[PDB]
C-alpha cells in the first residue's frame, strides 16, 4: 500500500525552459501557417467541417481559426487575438496572425543567443510605439461625404473575398446600410451594424438581385388571411405585450356560487380584449406587430378595424421596425400614444418567397435601421457572402470613425518598417537587433502577398526594400494578382488607419504576452 | 442536428442530439469583463421556474427561459436546428398547442417534435416496449409503450409521488422539520416485501397513506391488461422504474411480487430500475433525435404553416 | 501538416488532394443523378431505414434519399435544394451541370492550369451565357396551349406517359383558377389532398375543396345540396376560465343549475348559429355547413345536428383562406355580429368514407379563386411520386406565366449557349479561353445524357445536333425516339426560362467555390 | 502499523522532516522563477483547456492542486499575504521554504529544534527593529514620484512592466481619487473601490481612467436614450416589476365584477412608483433587481436611462460618488410612499459607450465624491487577466505606501542589509540560537540570489558584493548611504535603489518576514506524521 506520498497532484505535468518558449513559439507560428495562404486577393477557400455536421467555405482568417480546435495553450492564445482582431476592427484577423506568428519567430532567434526575453519585450514595444508614429506620420484624411472614395475604400476590403465578383454591388450594400444605420441622439454618435443592420439570407435567386431595403424583412404573414397583406400608407404600432387575457400574478382563485358568474367572467375576458383592442384602435393604425401572442378575438376586432396584424416577432425585429418605420415600443395599449404610432413606412407588403410569407416595411423615408436581403445559390454562398459584407461595413464604420487611410498592398508595412529600420541607427544598447529584427519581421505581409500571387520572393522583396529607401515612396507596394510593384496611389489599395494600427498593436501585444510566459504547468482540477 | 429540450419538470437540460450530457441545464446551473455576459443571465437567475407538478403555468416565463437556453447556454440559432421538447404524460392539447407555436412562430423552428417523458426513460435505458412507473415530486405515471410510443388508452394516473410519501413520514410540521422527514426520504428508505417483518425487528396500500384509490402494482397491473394480450408479455417483463421518488425507497421486488401474484401464473416479470444517469430522460430524447425516423415524425414549420393546433394535434379527432 | 501538429484527430485534404476529393465526389453524384435526367430515364426505388418504399425521378427526392456522408455531395445537395425551393425543377440538371464543369476543369487542371484561370473563364462564359439566353428567350403569351405544352415537358419526365397526360390538364386548370390577372399566384390556394383508393388515372381536379375530415355527429348528412358554408374559428366546446374559477355548491339542486348554467357561453353561440341558420334558410330547401378550425364538444353537435347543420371541427389554418376563396364568404373568429354576407355558397357538399376515414368535399362553388387535387392511387408510394410530379408542374406552370418568356427544351438551348460561347472564345483576353471552352462542354451535358438515357450515341448524335444547328441556326435538340434534331419550339418541348437562369448562376456559383477550395479540414473535436 | 495498529501510516523523525522541507522546496521552486523585473511568467491548464497566464505567486499556488500539508502551509502563506498586503507573495514563500531548508540542516546536526525556533523568533524581532530603525524611507521627503516609483517596482515583474512609465501615473491617480477621510482625519485609501474591467481590443497604452465610474450594464431597453448630461441618479434596491401578492396574500374572488381592478392595480401600484421616481427629476435609474418590458416602457417614454440586475457592491460606489440614497423601498417615517429629490445623486455625464462590440456604462464626473475606474485594454483575455492581477498589486502598494508613510529600498537591499546585521548580532545569543540566527541571516540572502539567478547572471559576484558594500556601510559609521545599494539586474551590479526609485513599502517586507518566521516555525515543530487511509 503506502499511498504515493506526492506534493502535487498526480497528472500534474510541469515544463520549463527554452523547450517551453521553442514550444509556445512553434505553436504560434503554426496557427499561423495554417492561414497563411488566406491572405490578399489571390486566395484560396477552405472547406471546414463543423462538429455539428455543417459546412464552412471561406477565406476569412477569423472563421478558420474560430472552426479549428487546439489544446496548446499558445494556438489558443493566437486564436483569442484574431477573435480580438474580429471583434474590434472586423478586418485583418489573418495578418495579424501572420505578423504575430513573425514576431515571435524572430524572437526566437534571441532567446537561442542567450537573450533575455524581457529585453526582447522592450524591443518590441519600442518598435510598437515607433510603428504608431509611422502609421500617424504617412496617413492621410478621407472626405466621407465622397461616396466613390469610400466605395473604393471598401473594395480595397472586400478585393480579397469572394464577392469580390459582384464587388461594386456589395459594396454600395455596405455603404448603403452603415449611412442609414448611422444615429445620433443626445450627442452620442452610434453606428450599431449589429442590431440595426441584419443580413437575411434567402438561397436561390441570384446574388445579383440582392439589395438593400429601406425597412427591414421578416419572416412572418398576416395572423387572418382576411388582412390585408399589401398597405402603401401603413401606420405601424409595436407591442411588448400579449393582446391575449392572461391571469395575473397574485392567487386570483375565483369561487362561484351563483349561476350567471362563470357566463359572465367569460364574456369579461372578452370585454377586456376588446377594450385592448379599442385603446389600440384610438390611434387608428394600420398594421400592429406584437412580441408576444395576439388571440383570434383580437384579431377579429383588429380587422373590424380593417387593420392587419403580424403576431410573433422577436424583439430584435421589433427594434429594427421601430428604428426603420420611426415608431415606439409600447406595452400597454392605453399608455398608446401619436408620438408612439410609426410614421416613415412607405409601403408594407406581405410577399411570397419560394414557399415562405416575408413582410416587408420597405420604402420608409430617414430609416435608421435595414435588412441586407441576400439571395443566392445555398446556406453555404449566403454564409461567405454574409461574412465578407460584415468585414465591408466594419471597414466603412472603422472609416467614417477614423477617416484616415493607409497605403496597402504591403505599402504601409514596408515604409514602416524602413522607418523603424532608419531609426536603429542611433540606437546603442542590445535591444538594437530585436528592433530591427521587428522591422525585418513586418515585411512578411508583402511576402505573403508575393507567395500567394506565385511570384519570387526574393527579387521582388529587394526591389520593394530598395525602392522604400528613396525619398517619396513610403506608398509603393505590391499587386496581389501579377506580383509586380506599383504605386499604391496608382493601384487604389487603402486600409483604414484604425484597422492597421490594431493590427499591429495586436501582433505586437500577443508577441509580449507569449515571449513572458515560460513554466508551463497542467493537471489541476478547476 | 437536433436540439433535444429535456423540460422534464425539473430543469432545462438542453443540448446536442450526439452529446451523452446536456450542455443547458439552466435552472440551478465572466463577470469584470465588459458587455452583458451576466446582467442578462442575472435575470433569469431569480425567475420561477414556470412547470409545477409537471404542468407548465406560466408560459411567457418558460419561453423567456427556452430564449435564454438558446441565445445564452448554447449560444446557437434554433431557424437552423429541429428541436426535441419533451411532456409529461396526459398533457393537455392547449399545452401542446402552445408550446408548438412558440417554437413555430418565435423561435422560427424548422422541424419539432413532443415526447412523453417516460418514453425517453424507457429509450434512455436501450428498450423500445415495457411500461414506465414515473413518480417524481408532484405526479405518479404508469405509461405502456410499444412499439415506441405511450399507448394514449392505457395511461392509468394516481397521484402518490415525493410529497405523498413523506407525508405520512411527516405524520411520524414546520418546513425545516418535515424536510427533515423528507432527508430521511431522500436517504435509504428500502422497500418492505412485507412491512410485518420488517416492524417486527423494530402507496402500494391506500389506507397506509389515507387514500381509497388503488396502489401503484394494481396500477401497473391494470395498464398492462388495457393492452394487447401479445404485448402483455413484454409489458409484464419489461416494468422500468423511474424518478427519484420511487429509486429513494429502492421499490423493485415489492413491486415485483405483488404483479406477480396479480398476473397469471405464466409471464415472468423483471424490473429494471438501477440506471440512474441522472439524465435519462435526455439521452432517450437525445437518441430519439439522432434517429432518423425523427426526421420521419418531424412536425415541419410548412406543417404547421399549412395546418397549426391541427398539425399538433395530430388530426385523428 | 500544419493542422495536424495541433489537433491530432483532425483529418486534411490539401490542395491538389483536396480537389482531387471534391471533383470525385461530384463525379460520383453524376453518376447517380446521369439517369434520372429526361422521360427516357429509370426510375428508382429508396427503401428507408425502417422499410418505407419511394419511387422516385426527381434529382432533390433522389438526393436527400441517397444515403451519402460527403462534404462536396452536402454543397451540391444544398444547392439543389435551394433550386427546389425557387423554382421547383431544375434540380439534376444543376448536378450534371456541377459534375462536368468540375470534371471540364480538371482536363486542364490536371495539365497545370491554375482554377483562378479557370474560374475567370467561368465568369465570362456566365455573362455570355445569360446573354444568349436572354436573347432566345421566347416571349409568348401564356395559352392554356403553351401551358399544356410545358406541363407536358415537365410531368413526361416525371411520371409514365398516360398519367402525364392526366396531370397536365389537372395542373393546368388548377393554376388557371386561382389565377388572377397580374398578381402573384398563391400556390397555397392549391390544395393537395391525396385518396388511397383507385386508379392513379384517376387523380383530378375538383373545383373546389376536400377536407380529410366530416362530421363526427352520425345524425348530421352526409349530403347537402345547396349548402351555406360557414366558416369560422370559433371555439364550440367548453373552455375552461383562464382565472381557475371552481364551483361552489351546497345541494345536489345547485350541483344542477350550475353544470346547466357552465355550458351557457357556448349554448350561445351555437343559438347564434342556428339561428343565422334559420333565418337564411327558413325551410329544408337549402343546407348549412359549419367549418370550425377549433373543436365542436357532442353538446354542440348534437345542438347543431338537431338543426340540420353539418359541423366540421379542426379544420387546417389554411382551409380558413381556400373555404373564403373558393366558396366566398368570411372566416370568423368570434359570433358577436354575424350576418349572410358572412356565408358562402357551395353547389353541393357530400361525404366519402374511405377505410377507417372520412373526407368531404364541397364543390360547385361558383367561381372558386381555390381549388384542390385530388391524387387518387393505390400505393402510398403512387401517392408520393404523384405529389413530386404535380409540386414539379405547378411550379413549371406557374413559372411560365409570371415568366412570360419559355425556353427551347431537349438540351436546345445548351447546345447553341455551346456553339455562342465556341465562337465567342476568341475575345476573351489570356488562357481564361479555357475556362470558356470547359463551360461549354459543360453546357453540352444535358443533350449528352439525353442521348445516353434514349439509348443512342453521345457523341454521334451531339455532332448531328451542333452541326444541323449551325447548317441552320433553329434552336434544335434531341429528339428521343430517334436521336435525331428536332425543333423543340415546334414539337412542343419547353423549359422555363427562370430555371435556366438559375441553373446557369448557381451552378457556375458553386463550381467556382469548389474549384477555389484548396483545403478541406475536419479539426473541431 | 505493528504495535500502534493504527489504520494509517506514520512518519517520524529526520524521515518527516526531510519529507516536509521536500514539499515546502518544491513550492518554492514552483514560484522562484517569477521573483523580480527578470522573473517571468507561467502558463496554467486547468485539465479542460482553461488557461491562465500569470506571475503572480499567490495566483500560482491557488491554481495548483497541492496534497501535501507542509505544502498546502505555504499556498495559505502566499494567500495571507495577498490579503494582507497585497505585494509579496512570491517572495513570503521562497523566504519561508529557505527558513525550512536551513532550518532542517541545523535539526540535521541535531541542534534541538525549540532552539531552532528560539533563533528564527529573535532574528525576526530583530529585523523587523533593524528595519524600522535604519531602513526606512519617509515618502514625505520624495513627494508624489515616490508613489510612482512604488507603483513602478511593484509593476516590474509583470505584463505592465515597461509601460510602468505611465501605468503608475494611472495607478496613484485611481488611489488618489478614492481617497476619503474618517472620523479622526486619518486618510483612508479603500482600494477594491476602483472598479476594473477588462476589454480586448486596443493595445494597453489604451487604457483608460475614468473619474467616475464604469458599470458591465448596459441600458434595458433599445429605445431608452445612451447618453445623458445632467444626470440625476436614483439607486434603487429593489425591482420594478409587476406587483405580485406575497405568500401571506390571496386574491378569491365572489363578484366577478372587481377582478378587473384587482388586476389594473398589479400593474398600476407599480407604475405610481416609477411616476414619483421620474417626478423628482430622476433621468437615470440603476437598480439591483429587475425592471419588467411594462416599466421599461415608462422610462423609454420619460426619457430617462434605467438600468437592471445592477451589483450591489457596483451600486453601492456609484451611490457613495454620486451622492445618491440607496433605496430598499419607497417608504417613509410617516408611513406613506414619497421619494424625495434629496434621495438622489448627481454626476455630469452618463453614457453608453462602445468598447469592441460590447458595450458599458460610464458615469462620469461625479459630485460629493471622485471615484475611479479602469478599463484594461490588451490582447485577449489571458492577458487582460494577468494585466487585472498586475494592477491589483500597483494599487495595494500604492495604498500602502499612502497608509504608512515609510518605504525601503529594493533588489535585496533590505535581506542583504539584515543578512550583514544578523550575522553579526548572533554572536550575542546563546551558542546555538546563535547559529539559528546566522542561519536567518543567510536564509534571507535567497531574495537576492534568486533575483541574480533569473537575470541569468552570476549571483555569487553579485551578491558577495552586495554584502561587502553593507558591511562597509554597518562598520564605517561615514559610508551609511551605502544601505540603500540593491541589484541592477539590466546589468548586473549594485546599484544606490534610493536614487534609482526601487521602493517597496515598509509593510510588505516585514509582514513577509513575520510570516514566513511563523510558517517556517508551524512546519519545523513537526516530527511526527500520521496519514489515515480514508474513511470509505
Ligand atoms: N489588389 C491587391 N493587391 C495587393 N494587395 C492587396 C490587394 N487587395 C488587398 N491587398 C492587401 O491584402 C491584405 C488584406 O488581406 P485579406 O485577405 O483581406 O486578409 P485580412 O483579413 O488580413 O485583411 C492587406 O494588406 C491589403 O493591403
Ligand atoms: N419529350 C422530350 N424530348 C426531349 N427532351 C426532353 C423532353 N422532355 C423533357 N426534356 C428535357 O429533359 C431534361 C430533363 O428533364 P427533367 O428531368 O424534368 O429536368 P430535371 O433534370 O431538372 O429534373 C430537360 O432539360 C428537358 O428539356
Ligand atoms: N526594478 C527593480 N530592481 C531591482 N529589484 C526589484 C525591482 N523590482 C522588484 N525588485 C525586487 O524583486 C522582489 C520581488 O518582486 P516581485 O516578484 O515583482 O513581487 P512579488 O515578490 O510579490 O511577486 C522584490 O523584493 C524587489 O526587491
Ligand atoms: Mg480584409
Ligand atoms: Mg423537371
Ligand atoms: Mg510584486
Amino acid at each position: 500500500g503506502h499511498r504515493p506520498v506526492l506534493v502535487l497532484s498526480q497528472n500534474t505535468k510541469r515544463e520549463s525552459g527554452r523547450k517551453v518558449q521553442s514550444g509556445n513559439i512553434n505553436a504560434a507560428k503554426t496557427i499561423a501557417d495554417i492561414i497563411r495562404t488566406c491572405l490578399g486577393p489571390k486566395s484560396m477557400m477552405k472547406m471546414l467541417l463543423d462538429p455539428m455536421g455543417g459546412i464552412v467555405m471561406t477565406n476569412d482568417g477569423n472563421a478558420i481559426l474560430r472552426e479549428i480546435q487546439v489544446q496548446h495553450p499558445a494556438a489558443k492564445s493566437m486564436i483569442e487575438i484574431s477573435r480580438t482582431q474580429d471583434e474590434e476592427v472586423g478586418d485583418g484577423t489573418t495578418s495579424v496572425i501572420i505578423l504575430a506568428g513573425e514576431m515571435l519567430s524572430v524572437a526566437e532567434h534571441f532567446l537561442e543567443q542567450q537573450m533575455h526575453p524581457t529585453v526582447v519585450i522592450s524591443a518590441y514595444r519600442k518598435a510598437l510605439d515607433d510603428m504608431i508614429s509611422t502609421l500617424k506620420k504617412i496617413s492621410i484624411p478621407v472626405d466621407i461625404s465622397d461616396s466613390d472614395m469610400m466605395l473604393n475604400i471598401i473594395n480595397s476590403s472586400i478585393t480579397t473575398k469572394a464577392i469580390s465578383r459582384w464587388s461594386s454591388l456589395a459594396c454600395n450594400i455596405a455603404l448603403d446600410a452603415v449611412k442609414m444605420v448611422q444615429f445620433e441622439e443626445n450627442g452620442r454618435k452610434e453606428i450599431d451594424i449589429k442590431k440595426y443592420a441584419r443580413v437575411e439570407k434567402i438561397p436561390g435567386g441570384i446574388i445579383e438581385d440582392s439589395c438593400v431595403l429601406r425597412g427591414v424583412m421578416i419572416n412572418k404573414d398576416v395572423t387572418h388571411p382576411r388582412m390585408r397583406r399589401y398597405i402603401k400608407n401603413p401606420r405601424i404600432v409595436l407591442l411588448d405585450s400579449s393582446l391575449e387575457y392572461k391571469k395575473g400574478e397574485s392567487q386570483t382563485d375565483i369561487e362561484i356560487t351563483r349561476e350567471e358568474d362563470f357566463t359572465r367572467i367569460l364574456q369579461m375576458e372578452e370585454e377586456y380584449i376588446q377594450q385592448l383592442c379599442e385603446d389600440i384602435i384610438q390611434l387608428k393604425p394600420d398594421v400592429v406587430i406584437t412580441e408576444k401572442g395576439i388571440s383570434d378575438l383580437a384579431q377579429h376586432y383588429l380587422m373590424r378595424a380593417n387593420i392587419t396584424a403580424i403576431r410573433r416577432v422577436r424583439k430584435t425585429d421589433n427594434n429594427r421596425i421601430a428604428r426603420a418605420c420611426g415608431a415606439r415600443i409600447v406595452s400597454r395599449p392605453e399608455e398608446l400614444r401619436e408620438d408612439d404610432v410609426g410614421t416613415g413606412a412607405g409601403l408594407l407588403e406581405i410577399k411570397k418567397i419560394g414557399d415562405e410569407y416575408f413582410t416587408f416595411i420597405t420604402d420608409c423615408k430617414d430609416p435608421k435601421a435595414c435588412t441586407i436581403l441576400l439571395r443566392g445559390a445555398s446556406k453555404e454562398i449566403l454564409s461567405e457572402v454574409e461574412r465578407n459584407l460584415q468585414d465591408a461595413m466594419q471597414v466603412c464604420r472603422n472609416v467614417l470613425l477614423d477617416p484616415q487611410l493607409v497605403p496597402g498592398g504591403g505599402a504601409s508595412e514596408m515604409a514602416v518598417a524602413h522607418a523603424l529600420t532608419e531609426k536603429s541607427k542611433a540606437m546603442t544598447g542590445v535591444e538594437q537587433w530585436p528592433y530591427r529584427a521587428v522591422a525585418q519581421a513586418l515585411e512578411v505581409i508583402p511576402r505573403t502577398l508575393i507567395q500567394n500571387c506565385g511570384a519570387s520572393t526574393i527579387r521582388l522583396l529587394t526591389s520593394l526594400r530598395a525602392k522604400h529607401t528613396q525619398e517619396n515612396c513610403e506608398t509603393w507596394g505590391v499587386n496581389g494578382e501579377t506580383g509586380t510593384l506599383v504605386d499604391m496611389k496608382e493601384l487604389g489599395i487603402w486600409e483604414p488607419l484604425a484597422v492597421k494600427l490594431q493590427t499591429y498593436k495586436t501582433a505586437v501585444e500577443t508577441a509580449v504576452l507569449l515571449l513572458r510566459i515560460d513554466d508551463i504547468v497542467s493537471g489541476h482540477k478547476k | 442536428a437536433a436540439l433535444v429540450i429535456d423540460n422534464g419538470s425539473g430543469m432545462c437540460k438542453a443540448g446536442f442530439a450526439g452529446d451523452d450530457a446536456p450542455r443547458a441545464v439552466f435552472p440551478s446551473i465572466k463577470d469584470s469583463y465588459v458587455g452583458d455576459e451576466a446582467q442578462s443571465k442575472r435575470g433569469i437567475l431569480t425567475l420561477k421556474y414556470p412547470i409545477e407538478h409537471g404542468i407548465v403555468t406560466n408560459w411567457d416565463d418558460m419561453e423567456k427561459i427556452w430564449h435564454h437556453t438558446f441565445y445564452n447556454e448554447l449560444r446557437v440559432a434554433p431557424e437552423e436546428h429541429p428541436v426535441l421538447l419533451t411532456e409529461a404524460p396526459l398533457n393537455p392539447k392547449a399545452n401542446r398547442e402552445k408550446m408548438t407555436q412558440i417554437m413555430f412562430e418565435t423561435f422560427n423552428t424548422p422541424a419539432m417534435y413532443v415526447a412523453i417523458q417516460a418514453v425517453l426513460s424507457l429509450y434512455a435505458s436501450g428498450r423500445t416496449t415495457g411500461i414506465v412507473m414515473d413518480s417524481g415530486d408532484g405526479v405518479t405515471h404508469t405509461v405502456p409503450i410499444y412499439e415506441g410510443y405511450a399507448l394514449p388508452h392505457a395511461i392509468l394516473r394516481l397521484d402518490l409521488a415525493g410529497r405523498d410519501l413523506t407525508d405520512y413520514l411527516m405524520k411520524i410540521t414546520t418546513t425545516a422539520e418535515r424536510e427533515i422527514v423528507r432527508d430521511i426520504k431522500e436517504k435509504l428508505c428500502y422497500v418492505a416485501l412485507d412491512f410485518e417483518q420488517e416492524m417486527a425487528t423494530a402507496l402500494f396500500q391506500p389506507s397506509f397513506l389515507g387514500m381509497e384509490s388503488c396502489g401503484i402494482h394494481e396500477t401497473t397491473f391494470n395498464s398492462i391488461m388495457k393492452c394487447d394480450v401479445d404485448i402483455r408479455k413484454d409489458l409484464y417483463a419489461n416494468t422500468v422504474l423511474s424518478g427519484g421518488t420511487t429509486m429513494y425507497p429502492g421499490i423493485a421486488d415489492r413491486m415485483q411480487k405483488e404483479i406477480t401474484a396479480l398476473a397469471p401464473s405464466t409471464m415472468k416479470i423483471k424490473i429494471i430500475a438501477p440506471p440512474e444517469r441522472k439524465y435519462s430522460v435526455w439521452i432517450g430524447g437525445s437518441i430519439l433525435a439522432s434517429l432518423s425516423t425523427f426526421q420521419q415524425m418531424w412536425i415541419s414549420k410548412q406543417e404547421y404553416d399549412e395546418s397549426g393546433p391541427s398539425i399538433v394535434h395530430r388530426k385523428c379527432f | 501538416a500544419a493542422v495536424k501538429t495541433l489537433n491530432p484527430k483532425a483529418e486534411v485534404a490539401r490542395a491538389q488532394a483536396a480537389l482531387a476529393v471534391n471533383i470525385s465526389a461530384a463525379r460520383g453524384l453524376q453518376d447517380v443523378l446521369r439517369t434520372n435526367l429526361g422521360p427516357k430515364g429509370t426510375m428508382k426505388m429508396l427503401v428507408s431505414g425502417a422499410g418505407d418504399i419511394k419511387l422516385t425521378k426527381d434529382g432533390n427526392v433522389l438526393l436527400h434519399e441517397m444515403q451519402i456522408q460527403h462534404p462536396t455531395a452536402s454543397l451540391i445537395a444544398k444547392v439543389a435544394t435551394a433550386q427546389d425551393d425557387i423554382t421547383g425543377d431544375g434540380t439534376t440538371s444543376n448536378v450534371l451541370i456541377i459534375g462536368e464543369l468540375l470534371k471540364q476543369a480538371d482536363l486542364y487542371i490536371s495539365e497545370g492550369l491554375h482554377p483562378r484561370i479557370i474560374t475567370e473563364g467561368f465568369e465570362a462564359a456566365k455573362e455570355k451565357a445569360l446573354q444568349f439566353l436572354e436573347e432566345v428567350k421566347v416571349s409568348r403569351e401564356m395559352d392554356r396551349e403553351t401551358l399544356i405544352d410545358v406541363a407536358r415537358t415537365s410531368l413526361r419526365t416525371k411520371v409514365h406517359a398516360e398519367l402525364a397526360d392526366v396531370l397536365t390538364e389537372a395542373v393546368v386548370d388548377s393554376i388557371l383558377a386561382i389565377k388572377k390577372q397580374d398578381e402573384p399566384i398563391d400556390l397555397f390556394m392549391i390544395e393537395i389532398m391525396e385518396m388511397k383508393h383507385k386508379s392513379e388515372t384517376d387523380t383530378s381536379l375538383i373545383r373546389g375543396l376536400v377536407l380529410d375530415h366530416g362530421a363526427r355527429h352520425p345524425d348530421m348528412k352526409k349530403r347537402v345540396e345547396d349548402a351555406y358554408i360557414l366558416t369560422c374559428n370559433v371555439s364550440l366546446e367548453y373552455e375552461k376560465t383562464e382565472v381557475n374559477s371552481g364551483f361552489f355548491y351546497k345541494s345536489a339542486e345547485e350541483r344542477e343549475k350550475l353544470v346547466k348554467a357552465e355550458r351557457k357561453f357556448i349554448e350561445d353561440r351555437v343559438k347564434k348559429i342556428i339561428e343565422l341558420k334559420r333565418k337564411v334558410c327558413g325551410d329544408s330547401d337549402k343546407g348549412f355547413v359549419v367549418i370550425n378550425q377549433k373543436g365542436i364538444d357532442p353538446f354542440s353537435l348534437d345542438a347543431l345536428s338537431k338543426e340540420g347543420i353539418v359541423a366540421l371541427r379542426r379544420a387546417k389554418r389554411r382551409n380558413m383562406e381556400r373555404l373564403t376563396l373558393a366558396c366566398g364568404g368570411v372566416a370568423l373568429n368570434s359570433f358577436d355580429d354575424l350576418s349572410p354576407d358572412c356565408l358562402g355558397h357551395a353547389g353541393l357538399v357530400y361525404e366519402y368514407t374511405l377505410g377507417e376515414e372520412k373526407f368531404t368535399f364541397i364543390e360547385k362553388c361558383n367561381n372558386p379563386r381555390s381549388v384542390t387535387l385530388l391524387i387518387k392511387g393505390p400505393n402510398k408510394h403512387t401517392l408520393t411520386q404523384i405529389k413530386d410530379a404535380v409540386r414539379d408542374g405547378l411550379r413549371a406552370v406557374k413559372n411560365a406565366i409570371d415568366d412570360g418568356c419559355v425556353v427551347p427544351g431537349a438540351g436546345a438551348v445548351e447546345v447553341a449557349m455551346a456553339e455562342a460561347l465556341i465562337k465567342h472564345k476568341p475575345s476573351v483576353k489570356g488562357r481564361a479561353q479555357l475556362g470558356v471552352q470547359a463551360f461549354a462542354d459543360a453546357l453540352l451535358i444535358i443533350p449528352k445524357v439525353l442521348a445516353q438515357n434514349s439509348g443512342f450515341d453521345l457523341q454521334e448524335t451531339l455532332v448531328k445536333i451542333q452541326a444541323e444547328h449551325s447548317e441552320s441556326g433553329q434552336l434544335v435538340g434531341v429528339d428521343l425516339n430517334t436521336g435525331e434534331p428536332m425543333v423543340a419550339a415546334e414539337v412542343g418541348v419547353w423549359d422555363n426560362y427562370c430555371v435556366k437562369k438559375q441553373l446557369l448562376h448557381s451552378c457556375t456559383v458553386i463550381a467556382t467555390n469548389i474549384l477555389l477550395v484548396d483545403e478541406i479540414m475536419r479539426a473541431g473535436m | 502499523e505493528g504495535p500502534l495498529s493504527v489504520f494509517g501510516d506514520r512518519s517520524t523523525g529526520e524521515t518527516i522532516r526531510s519529507q516536509n522541507v521536500m514539499a515546502a522546496a518544491s513550492i518554492a521552486n514552483i514560484v522562484k522563477s517569477s521573483l523580480g523585473p527578470v522573473g517571468l511568467d507561467k502558463m496554467l491548464v486547468d485539465d479542460i483547456g482553461d488557461v491562465t497566464i500569470t506571475n503572480d505567486g499567490a495566483t500560482i499556488l491557488k491554481l495548483l492542486e497541492v496534497e501535501h500539508p507542509a505544502a498546502k502551509v505555504l499556498c495559505e502563506l502566499a494567500d495571507l499575504q495577498d490579503k494582507e498586503v497585497g505585494d509579496g507573495t512570491t517572495s513570503v514563500v521562497i523566504i519561508a521554504a529557505e527558513l525550512l531548508k536551513n532550518a532542517d540542516e541545523l535539526v540535521k546536526q541535531k541542534i534541538h529544534p525549540t532552539s531552532v525556533i528560539s533563533g528564527y523568533r529573535l532574528a525576526c524581532k530583530e529585523a523587523v527593529r533593524y528595519i524600522n530603525e535604519n531602513l526606512i524611507v519617509n515618502t514625505d521627503e520624495l513627494g508624489r514620484d515616490c508613489l510612482i516609483n512604488a507603483a513602478k517596482t511593484s509593476m516590474s515583474s509583470k505584463i505592465i512592466g515597461i509601460n510602468g512609465d505611465f501605468f503608475a501615473n494611472m495607478v496613484v491617480d485611481a488611489v488618489l481619487a478614492i481617497k476619503y477621510t474618517d472620523i479622526r482625519g486619518q486618510p483612508r485609501y479603500p482600494v477594491n473601490s476602483v472598479n476594473i474591467l477588462k476589454a480586448h481590443g486596443r493595445s494597453q497604452m489604451e487604457s483608460m481612467l475614468i473619474s467616475g465610474y464604469a458599470l458591465n450594464c448596459v441600458v434595458g431597453s433599445q429605445g431608452m436614450p445612451k447618453r445623458i448630461v445632467n444626470a440625476k441618479i436614483a439607486c434603487l434596491d429593489f425591482s420594478l416589476q409587476k406587483t405580485k401578492m406575497k405568500l401571506g396574500v390571496q386574491v378569491v374572488i365572489t363578484d366577478p365584477e372587481k377582478l378587473d381592478q384587482i388586476r389594473q392595480r398589479e400593474s398600476d401600484i407599480t407604475k405610481e412608483r416609477i411616476q414619483k421616481i421620474l417626478a423628482t427629476g430622476a433621468n437615470v435609474i440603476l437598480t439591483t433587481g429587475g425592471i419588467d418590458d411594462m416599466c421599461l416602457k415608462y422610462f423609454v417614454e420619460a426619457g430617462a436611462m434605467a438600468v437592471r440586475r445592477v451589483l450591489k457592491r457596483d451600486l453601492k460606489r456609484i451611490a457613495k460618488a454620486s451622492g445618491a440614497t440607496i433605496l430598499s423601498t419607497l417608504a417613509n417615517l410617516e408611513g406613506e410612499e414619497t421619494f424625495e429629490a434629496a434621495m438622489l445623486g448627481q454626476a455630469e455625464e452618463v453614457v453608453q459607450e462602445r468598447i469592441c462590440d460590447d458595450e458599458l456604462i460610464l458615469i462620469k464626473n461625479t459630485k460629493a465624491r471622485t471615484s475611479a475606474s479602469i478599463i484594461l485594454r490588451g490582447a485577449n483575455d489571458f492577458m487582460c487577466d494577468e494585466m487585472e492581477r498586475s494592477l491589483h498589486d500597483a494599487l495595494c502598494v500604492v495604498k500602502r505606501v499612502l497608509e504608512s508613510k515609510s518605504v525601503v529600498p529594493g533588489g535585496g537591499a533590505v535581506e542583504a542589509a539584515l543578512s550583514i546585521y544578523l550575522e553579526n548580532y548572533a554572536t550575542s545569543m546563546g551558542s546555538r540560537e546563535q547559529l539559528a540566527i546566522a542561519e536567518f541571516a543567510r536564509s534571507l540572502l535567497v531574495i537576492p540570489n534568486t533575483l541574480a539567478v533569473n537575470a541569468a547572471q552570476d549571483s555569487t559576484d553579485l551578491v558577495a558584493k552586495l554584502r561587502a558594500f553593507h558591511n562597509e556601510a554597518q562598520v564605517n559609521p561615514e559610508r551609511k548611504n551605502l544601505k540603500w545599494i540593491g541589484l541592477d539586474l539590466s546589468n548586473g551590479k549594485p546599484r544606490d535603489n534610493k536614487q534609482a526609485g526601487v521602493f517597496e513599502p515598509t509593510i510588505v517586507k516585514v509582514k513577509s518576514l513575520k510570516f514566513a518566521t511563523e510558517a517556517a516555525i508551524t512546519i519545523l515543530r513537526i516530527d511526527d506524521l500520521i496519514k489515515l487511509h480514508p474513511e470509505s
